[PDB]
C-alpha cells in the first residue's frame, strides 16, 4: 500500500526496510522449500532413496531459516504497525487543537472521530493482520513459479500465467466491490453520528416522538445502514466467484502442463506426484488473498481518514513572544474582519482596550459579541485584519504564548466527563490548593461544596450533564479564573445564574486580585458593573460606544437595548 | 452464558444448520485429496488411463463444488448475520426510547454508541464463524487425522506435536489475554468518550491546556500502552501459531519423520502419499478456531453487554387507568438514592394559568419539569395529567398532552426545517414558517444560503441564542394543551425576548404554562409564582404577596439590583 509509508516515522524507514528485506526472504524460502519436495520426492522414490538426505538438510536450514524470518519480520510488523499507531495519533492530537475551526463540519468531524476510534487493535494489527500475509500470498505463486523454472521450464512458465490470472483477479475484486464499499462505510458512518445524536439528544426527541426507530432519524439511519450493509454483502459476489474461477484456471493450467510433460517424458512420475502437493502450495494463496481482499478496502478507507486528518488545515503561527508573560496586554482590533462561510459577521471593527481595565461588550443577539472573544482569544484568526496583544499580532505568536495568554468564560460551559475538581484545575493544573481554593470561593463553587454529597469529586457526566445549568456555569467561571493568564474575557456568566449567585460572580469577575485585562460580554444592565467601559456591537460593527452614565445620558441605541 | 444464550434464541435453527453444512463441507473439501491420493498410488502402478482421468476430473470437480458450497454457505450466513444485526440494532432503538433519563446521563453517548453499533458488530463472528469453525476445527482435523493414523501410525504421532504445541500456545493465549479482553471494551468506552469530548470541547482544549496537557492525550498514550500489553504477549503468540500450523511446518515435520523411515526397511515412499496431501491440510481449520476465540469472548461479553440494557428497567406504561391540569401530589425525586432533590412537593397547574417556578439554582426547578415530561419516574408521590396517571399514559398520548422547552438547546444534524419540525415531522413548510415566525428567528433564517434547508451539524449555522429560538420554534409548532419553558429566553436579548414572550401569550392564553426562569423580573404577572428552595415548595403566591412576605423571593429580588 502507498499512504502506509507516508504515515510511517522517519526514524523507522530503517526498521521498514528490515521488514520489507525480511518479508521477501520469507517469500523466497517458502518457494523454495516448497519446490524442494520436487527432487526430494524424485530421489526419495528413485532406486537410490538415500540421495533425498541432500534435499531434506536443505529443507530443514530453508524453513528453520522463515521461522527466524517470520518472527523477525513479526516483531518488526509489530513495532512497526505501533508506531504507525503512536505517531499518527499523536501526530492528530497535536494538529487537532491547532486545526481551523471552519475545517469541523459534521462530516469531518465524524472522520475525526472515526480516525481517532481507529486508535483499537485493529489498526495496530494492520501490518501484521493484513500486510505480512497479503504481501506472503501476493508473492509466493509468482515466488513458486519462478523457483520451478530450475525443475522445468514450460512449468515455471505456466505457473506465471496463473500468477497473472491471480493479479487480474485481484484488480478486478476491488474494482467490481469498490463502488458498494464506498456506500457501506457512509452509511455507517451516518448511523455512528446519529447514535451519538440520539443519545445526546435524548430529552429533545422523546419530547418530539421522534424516538422510537418508526420515526427517529437514527431508526432509518438504521435501514439505508442496513441496505447498504447487504448491497456490499451481494455485489462482493463477484469478487468470490472471480477468485474461484482464477483458482480454478491456474489449476487447470499447472495440472494441463504437469500432465502435458509427464506424458512426454520431460518429467518423471515422482515429480508430477511431488507437483500435486507443491499444486496445492501454489493454490491456498489464491484462496488466502479472497479472504484478505475484503480487509483492504476497509483499511484504505481507514488510512484515508487519518490521512484526511493530517492534512487538515492548521491555524497560522509564528515564534514570537509577549514583552511580559504577567503584565496586563493591550488588545486592540484594527480592521478585522470575519464569516463563516458566506456569511459575514465582522466588517472591520476597529477598538482599542488599555492594559489592565475592565471593557464589557452587549448587543443583540447574533450580532458577533462571541465571535469577537473568538478572536481575542485566538480560536479563530481574521479573513483580513490583526488582532495585537500588547501590539503583537496572534498571527506571528507563538501558540504556547498564545495559549498562555488568554483565559476565557464560554457561552455554553462545557465541562469535561470526570469529577468537579479536575475541572477547575484544567485552568492551571500546577495550582497549589490555596489558588484553587480562592477561585472556587470568587465563583461561588463553594457553595456546591457545601450542597452537593461528594463536594468537589462530584463526578459531572458527558459535558456539564450531571450538574445544574448553573452549577456547570460557576465551574466554568472557577477554571476560567484560576488560569493565570493576563487576559480575561466573560460571555454570559449571568444566563444560568439565580439572582444571588449573579451578583456574587458579577462581583467577583472584578475582584480577583491579580491585574488583568477584562472584557465581559454581559446580558444585564447590572452584570455590566464596574465596567470601565462600554462597547456597543450591532450587525457586526461597534455602532456606540462609550461610559455606563455617558451612554445613558445620551438616549441613543444603548438606552433603546434596555426598554424592550 | 444465559444473558448471551437468551439473546441469541432466535438464531438457534438458523446455528444448527450452520454446524451441520459445514461438517458437510469440510468432508467435501478433503474428498478430493483422498481421490488425488487414489491418483497417485495408481500413477506409480501404472493404471489404465481412463481409471486416472476419473479420478484427476472428479477431484478437480469436487474442488469447485466445496469451493462453491463454502463460498455460498458464507453469502448465506453473513446475510442471517446481517439481518440479526439489523433486528437487534432496531430492539435496542426501542428499549432505549423507553429507559429513564438517568441511563444515558451517568453513562454517555460513547457508551450507547458502543451498545448499539460496536457490542452488536462484535456479535458477528459469534454468528456468522464462531459454529463454522468450530465444527470445521473438530471434524477436518479428526477426519484427517484418523484417517492418517489408519495410513501409517508413526508419522501419524509425529503430526502431534505441532497439534499438542499449538493446543498449549491458544490455552496460554486464552488465558493470558482473558483479563484484556474484559478491560478492551471498558477502554474503548473511555476513550470513545475522550475522543468524543476532545472534538466537542476544542474550544476549552484549545485555551485551557493546549494539546499536550489534554488529558485526551494522557488517556491516549494510556490507552496505547494499554494495547501494547494486550497486544505484544497476543501477537507474539498469534504468530507462534501460525508458524506450527503451517503447512510448511507440518511438510517438514512429515518429512523428517518419514525420510528416515524410506531410507531404512521400514515404510514404502508410496504410504507418504496421505500425509503429504492430507496431512498438510488441517492445520488451517485448527488456526481457524484458535484465531476466532477471542472473537468469541468479544461476541459474548457483547452478547451480555446488549441483554444487561434489554432487561433494564423501562418506565413501564402501567394499565391501571381538567383538560390540560397537570397536578404534582407529594412528589418527591432522587437521581440517585441517599439524596433528595425534590421533597414532598404538591403543586397544581390548571388550564389558563401562567406558573411561574423560581429559586436558588440547584433547587431542583429543571428536575420538576423533567418530571411533568416524566424523563424520570417519581419516586414518590404521583403526576396526573388531565386527571390521568402520567404512568398510565402511553408516550404518544403523554407528550401529545404537553410540550416542552428544556434549557438546553440541542439540535439534531439536519435542517433548520427537520429541526423546527421535529414534533410534527409531516408538517408542511407553511406551518414552520408560521412556528419560527412566532418564535422570532424567521428573519436569521431567511438570511441563510439554503435557506429553511441549511444543515445544522457539529457546531453549525447558529449562535447560543438563536439556537434556543429554534427550540422555541419547535415547541410552539407541537401545539400541545401544556407548555413547559425551562428557561426559555435565557441567552435573547431584551427586544427579542419581548417579542417572543408576547407570542407566547398570545399562543398560549387559554393553555397550561409553566414558566422556569431565574430573571424574577420576567414573571411579575405569572398568576401563582412557585418558590422552589433546596427541593421544597417555602413559598407560593403573586408577586406582590411574595414581596410583602419579606422571605426567599424578597431576598433573591432585592438582589437583583446589585
Ligand atoms: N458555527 C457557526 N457557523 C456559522 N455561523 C455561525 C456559527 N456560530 C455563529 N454563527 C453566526 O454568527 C453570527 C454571530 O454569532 P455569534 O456566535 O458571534 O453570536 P453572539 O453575538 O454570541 O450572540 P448570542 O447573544 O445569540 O449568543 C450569527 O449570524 C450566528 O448565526
Ligand atoms: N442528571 C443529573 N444527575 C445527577 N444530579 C443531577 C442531575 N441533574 C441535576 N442534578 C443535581 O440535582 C440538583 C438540582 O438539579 P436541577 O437540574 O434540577 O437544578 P435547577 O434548580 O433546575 O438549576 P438551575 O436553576 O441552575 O437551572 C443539583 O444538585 C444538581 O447537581
Ligand atoms: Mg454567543
Ligand atoms: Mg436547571
Amino acid at each position: 500500500i502507498r499512504t502506509l509509508l507516508r504515515l510511517v516515522p522517519a526514524e523507522k524507514r530503517g526498521a521498514v526496510a528490515g521488514y520489507a528485506v525480511l518479508t521477501l526472504l520469507s517469500v523466497l524460502l517458502r518457494a523454495v522449500g516448497a519446490v524442494l519436495l520436487i527432487p526430494l520426492l524424485a530421489a526419495l522414490f528413485s532406486d537410490t532413496p538415500s540421495d533425498a538426505w541432500l534435499w531434506l538438510g536443505w529443507l530443514t536450514a530453508v524453513t528453520l531459516a522463515g521461522w527466524v524470518t517470520d518472527t523477525n519480520t513479526a516483531r518488526l510488523g509489530f513495532d512497526l504497525g505501533f508506531a504507525v499507531l503512536s505517531r499518527t495519533q499523536h501526530d492528530m492530537a497535536d494538529r487537532l487543537p491547532n486545526v481551523a475551526m471552519s475545517w469541523f463540519t459534521p462530516d469531518n468531524t465524524a472522520t475525526a472521530r472515526q480516525a481517532i476510534a481507529a486508535t483499537g487493535p485493529e489498526l495496530a494489527g494492520l501490518v501484521v493482520n493484513l500486510l505480512t500475509p497479503l504481501i506472503g500470498a501476493a508473492l509466493l505463486p509468482a515466488a513458486i513459479g519462478v523457483a520451478l523454472l530450475f525443475v522445468s521450464v514450460p512449468l515455471g512458465l505456466a505457473a506465471l500465467a496463473g500468477v497473472a490470472v491471480l493479479f487480474g483477479a485481484l484488480a478486478l475484486s476491488g474494482r467490481l466491490s469498490r463502488a458498494a464499499d464506498k456506500v457501506a462505510g457512509e452509511t455507517n458512518s451516518a448511523f455512528t453520528e446519529r447514535i451519538i445524536e440520539f443519545a445526546r439528544t435524548q430529552q429533545a426527541l422523546r419530547a418530539a416522538r421522534r424516538v422510537e426507530p418508526a420515526r427517529s432519524q437514527v431508526g432509518s439511519a438504521l435501514a439505508a445502514q442496513h441496505g447498504a450493509g447487504l448491497r456490499l454483502l451481494t455485489m462482493q459476489i463477484p469478487g468470490q466467484v472471480l477468485f474461484s474461477l482464477a483458482g480454478q484456471v491456474a489449476l487447470i493450467g499447472f495440472a494441463g502442463m504437469a500432465v502435458w510433460l509427464t506424458v512426454r517424458g520431460q518429467l518423471g512420475v515422482p515429480e508430477a506426484i511431488a507437483l500435486i502437493v507443491v499444486l496445492v502450495r501454489y493454490l491456498e494463496p489464491f484462496a488466502a488473498i479472497a479472504d484478505l481482499a475484503p480487509a483492504l478496502e476497509t483499511t484504505r478507507a481507514t488510512l484515508n481518514r487519518i490521512q484526511a486528518v493530517l492534512d487538515a488545515p492548521t491555524l497560522p503561527a509564528g515564534r514570537r513572544r509577549l514583552d511580559r508573560t504577567g503584565a496586563a496586554p493591550s488588545i486592540e482590533f484594527d480592521d478585522v474582519r470575519f464569516s463563516y462561510g458566506d456569511e459575514v459577521v465582522l466588517d472591520g471593527v476597529s477598538f482599542t482596550l488599555r492594559p489592565g481595565n475592565t471593557t464589557a461588550i452587549v448587543g443583540p443577539s447574533g450580532s458577533g459579541k462571541t465571535t469577537i472573544l473568538s478572536l481575542i482569544a485566538g480560536l479563530q484568526q481574521p479573513a483580513s485584519g490583526r488582532v495585537l496583544l500588547d501590539g503583537v499580532d496572534v498571527t506571528t505568536l507563538d501558540p504556547e504564548a498564545r495559549r498562555a495568554a488568554v483565559s476565557v468564560v464560554f457561552q455554553h460551559p462545557y465541562l469535561f466527563d470526570g469529577t468537579l475538581r479536575d475541572n477547575v484545575l484544567v485552568g492551571d493544573p500546577e495550582a497549589d490548593p490555596d489558588d484553587v481554593t480562592a477561585a472556587m470561593r470568587l465563583a461561588r463553587v463553594d457553595e456546591l461544596l457545601d450542597r452537593l454529597p461528594d463536594g468537589d469529586a462530584t463526578v459531572v457526566g458527558e459535558g456539564g450533564t450531571a450538574l445544574s445549568g448553573g452549577e456547570r456555569q460557576r465551574v466554568s467561571i472557577a477554571r476560567a479564573l484560576l488560569k493565570p493568564a493576563p487576559v480575561l474575557l466573560v460571555d454570559e456568566a449571568t444566563s444560568a445564574l439565580d439572582n444571588a449567585n449573579e451578583a456574587a460572580v458579577v462581583d467577583a469577575l472584578t475582584a480577583d486580585p491579580r491585574p488583568r485585562t477584562r472584557v465581559i460580554v454581559a446580558h444585564r444592565l447590572a452584570s455590566i458593573r464596574h465596567a470601565d467601559r462600554v462597547l456597543f456591537v450591532e450587525a457586526g460593527r461597534v455602532v456606540e460606544d462609550g461610559a455606563i452614565d455617558e451612554l445613558l445620558a445620551a438616549g441613543g441605541r444603548f438606552a433603546q437595548f434596555w426598554a424592550q | 452464558a444465559e444473558a448471551g444464550s437468551r439473546l441469541l434464541a432466535p438464531l438457534k435453527k438458523p446455528l444448527i444448520v450452520s454446524g451441520v453444512l459445514q461438517a458437510l463441507i469440510t468432508l467435501i473439501e478433503l474428498a478430493p485429496f483422498v481421490l488425488l491420493v487414489e491418483l497417485a498410488r495408481l500413477l506409480l502402478g501404472g493404471a489404465e488411463a481412463e481409471r486416472l482421468w476419473t479420478l484427476g476430473l472428479t477431484a478437480v470437480s469436487l474442488i469447485g463444488l466445496g469451493a462453491v458450497l463454502a463460498a455460498a454457505m458464507t453469502l448465506w450466513l453473513a446475510r442471517v448475520d446481517a439481518r440479526f444485526a439489523h433486528e437487534l440494532r432496531g430492539r435496542l432503538l426501542t428499549k432505549l426510547s423507553r429507559l429513564p433519563l438517568g441511563w444515558f446521563t451517568r453513562r454517555g453517548s460513547a457508551s450507547t454508541k458502543q451498545l448499539v453499533q460496536d457490542d452488536t458488530l462484535a456479535l458477528a463472528y459469534l454468528i456468522t464463524a464462531a459454529i463454522p469453525d468450530a465444527v470445521a476445527a473438530v471434524v477436518a482435523p479428526v477426519a484427517v487425522l484418523v484417517y492418517l493414523f489408519v495410513a501409517d501410525w508413526r508419522v501419524a504421532l509425529v503430526l502431534f506435536i505441532p497439534v499438542l504445541v499449538y493446543l498449549v500456545l491458544m490455552s496460554v493465549m486464552t488465558i493470558q489475554s482473558g483479563s484484556k479482553i474484559a478491560q478492551a471494551p471498558r477502554w474503548a468506552e473511555r476513550m470513545g468518550g475522550e475522543a468524543g469530548a476532545f472534538l466537542e470541547g476544542q474550544p476549552v482544549i484549545r485555551i485551557f491546556g493546549g494539546a499536550a496537557a489534554s488529558r485526551f492525550r494522557r488517556r491516549l498514550d494510556d490507552y496505547i500502552d494499554f494495547l501494547v500489553s494486550w497486544q505484544r504477549p497476543f501477537v507474539g503468540k498469534k504468530t507462534l501459531m501460525d508458524l506450527v500450523t503451517r503447512p510448511a511446518t507440518f511438510l517438514w515435520i512429515i518429512l523428517v519423520a518419514g525420510v528416515p523411515l524410506v531410507v531404512t526397511g521400514r515404510m514404502d515412499p508410496v504410504n507418504l502419499l496421505p500425509f503429504l496431501l492430507l496431512g498438510t491440510t488441517f492445520g488451517a481449520r485448527l488456526l481457524g478456531i484458535g484465531y476466532g476465540l477471542s472473537g468469541i469472548q468479544t461476541g459474548m461479553l457483547a452478547a451480555r453487554r446488549i441483554q444487561t440494557v434489554l432487561d433494564e428497567p423501562e418506565l413501564v406504561v402501567r394499565d391501571r387507568t381538567r383538560p390540560g391540569t397537570v397536578e404534582l401530589d407529594r412528589v418527591s425525586f432522587e437521581y440517585r438514592p441517599g439524596v433528595p432533590v425534590i421533597r414532598d412537593v404538591t403543586l397544581t397547574l390548571r388550564p389558563g394559568t401562567v406558573t411561574a417556578l423560581v429559586g436558588p439554582s440547584g433547587s431542583g426547578k429543571s428536575t420538576l419539569a423533567a418530571l411533568v415530561a416524566r424523563f424520570h419516574d417519581v419516586t414518590q408521590g404521583a403526576i396526573r395529567v388531565d386527571g390521568r396517571d402520567i404512568r398510565t399514559l402511553t408516550a404518544d398520548e403523554l407528550y401529545r398532552r404537553v410540550g416542552f422547552v428544556l434549557q438546553d438547546a440541542q439540535l439534531v444534524h439536519g435542517s433548520v426545517a427537520e429541526n423546527i419540525a421535529l414534533a410534527e415531522p409531516d408538517a408542511g413548510l407553511e406551518r414552520i414558517r408560521t412556528a419560527a415566525r412566532d418564535a422570532q428567528i424567521h428573519d436569521r433564517i431567511t438570511r441563510m444560503p439554503d435557506g429553511y434547508d441549511s444543515v445544522l451539524g457539529a457546531g453549525s449555522a447558529l449562535s447560543g441564542g438563536e439556537r434556543q429560538r429554534v427550540t422555541i420554534a419547535r415547541a410552539i409548532l407541537a401545539d400541545t394543551p401544556v407548555l413547559v419553558l425551562d428557561e426559555a429566553t435565557a441567552f435573547a436579548d431584551p427586544e427579542s425576548e419581548y417579542l417572543v414572550q408576547q407570542a407566547i401569550n398570545r399562543l398560549t392564553r387559554d393553555r397550561t404554562v409553566l414558566v422556569i426562569a431565574h430573571r424574577l423580573h420576567t414573571i411579575t404577572h405569572a398568576d401563582q409564582i412557585v418558590v422552589l428552595d433546596d427541593g421544597r415548595i417555602v413559598e407560593v403566591g403573586t408577586h406582590d404577596e411574595l414581596l410583602a412576605a419579606g422571605g426567599r423571593y424578597r431576598g433573591l429580588w432585592d438582589s437583583g439590583r446589585y
